[PDB]
């Protein structure tokens, strides 16, 4: 029943910094983890960064693609999550997704996948 | 008045000689009339 | 805990990584301790554990882990699901198909990982005092 | 509180609040003063003027806004207990 | 008292995005409301967003050209605004102004308008 909106994508060059902010309304998500996705056309949505209820590190998973570089951050008062976007590639050139589930906890390979948004294009080029 | 409270007496009775000088001797009980709840800070008295 | 008397000790078996034994405490989830073995919010009780990795290693999935869990457990329950997880908008009936994943996976128990998250089991009781009276109780001796 | 939309509303500005001001709430206080807020340098006498507007501002009640911005009857009363001699007391009944 | 400077915009193609700055010094921001203008050549200076003190949604105004693809948010350490674009139109080609004052509260048809910047010139066009 939830809805997402992703926003804050858009044409950044190599190297570049950004910052995507899922918009959760009609619903909270503070007690439900957050996922972030990506797709690139050509290939399958691919898990991106998971943040759980309790915003606790050992919750919060990166993917190897993007340990060291992307980041997150919740304000359960706004009831938003941000994608924190550092040194961006032009490998990271896809539409960023971000989904939530019932769970409140993530994992290494296990992101909610219930509720997705319409995504947020983000392009990483001249 | 005393801890938040205010009680008035009050005792009527007629009298046989105009003397306005003592008070005359006799035994008068003085019923309670008025109980109020309110807690004002008293000091001074006037009279109208 | 020897002279204190305990009423209707609880005990359960569970087989895990090892790693992560640490975060099996309360308010905080660990891989196997999400996934399948809750503790309560305040146990009463204590946790013991040998070196299960040189004798219990014989590739060997009986002891697997249930790696898509619907959701969150509740306090005190087990983990009789069977059945697989709920993710897109059709049934998964019919195996594995697209967007559904088998809780089925290898927990790592090849022969090559001699250091890597060897079987570690973890024993943990749960006691009552004054709750009942006591059964089992500890020895005085000296005739 | 209750509702009071279906019946208050027609809309009627008649309760207007007021949005301009020098500063936020203080406990006990009252908001009577209709006086025009001052974000500049330049006296706000002389009716309206730049970066000086009136705290009056509408606050829909007209029917278009019909499930929100509808006024709803809210009441608070407040209760002191075992203060002074208490003067409201509920009901006993039984004869 | 508080100058304001707005920068970011530049020659960008129909469809792009871009996020300005109004960057406000000697003064902060953080108790006020601010708001962004935009005024081609040819017609008078008109609304586009305004954030207020809070920086909540409910006091988020934005105008009806804008709804949609215009996105704010303000830092209050660094003491800055910015005016995000997504989807830019060649009509949304205009020099972009920012506004404060000392109030701290928009609303949908009040905005700042004491102190402006100079202004940032976004382009629209191939």
């Amino acid at each position: 029943q939830v809805q997402l909106v992703e926003s804050g994508g858009g044409l950044v060059q190599p190297g570049g910094s950004l910052t995507l902010s899922c918009v959760a309304s009609e619903s909270s998500l503070a007690p439900y983890r957050v996922a972030w996705f990506r797709q690139a056309p050509g290939k399958e949505r691919e898990g991106v960064s998971c943040i759980s209820r309790d915003a606790h590190p050992t919750s919060t998973y990166y993917t190897a693609s993007v340990k060291g570089r992307f980041t997150m951050s919740r304000d359960n008062a706004k009831n938003t999550v941000y994608l924190q976007m550092n040194s961006l590639k032009p490998s990271d050139t896809a539409v960023y997704y971000c989904a939530t589930d019932l769970g409140g906890y993530c994992s290494d390979s296990n992101y909610p996948r219930a509720w997705w948004g319409q995504g947020t294009q983000v392009t990483v080029s001249s | 008045n005393i801890d938040g409270y205010f009680k008035i007496y009050s005792k009527h009775t007629p009298i046989i000689v105009r003397e306005p000088e003592d008070l005359p001797q006799g035994f008068s009980a003085l019923e309670p009339l008025v109980d109020l709840p309110i807690g004002i800070n008293i000091t001074r008295f006037q009279t109208l | 805990l020897n002279d204190l008397c305990f009423t209707n000790v609880y005990a359960d078996s569970f087989v895990i990584r090892g790693d992560e034994v640490r975060q099996i405490a309360p308010g905080q989830t660990g891989n196997i301790a999400d996934y399948n073995y809750k503790l309560p919010d305040d146990f009463t009780g204590c946790v013991i554990a040998w070196n299960s990795n040189k004798l219990d290693s014989k590739g060997n999935y009986n002891y697997l882990y249930r790696l898509f869990r619907k959701s969150n457990l509740k306090p005190f329950e087990r983990d009789i699901s069977t059945e697989i997880y709920q993710a897109g908008n059709k049934p998964c009936n019919g195996v594995a198909g697209f967007n559904c994943y088998f809780p089925l996976k290898s927990y790592s128990f090849r022969p090559t990982y001699g250091v890597g998250h060897q079987p570690y089991r973890v024993v943990v009781l749960s006691f009552e005092l004054l709750h009942a009276p006591a059964t089992v109780c500890g020895p005085k001796k000296s005739t």
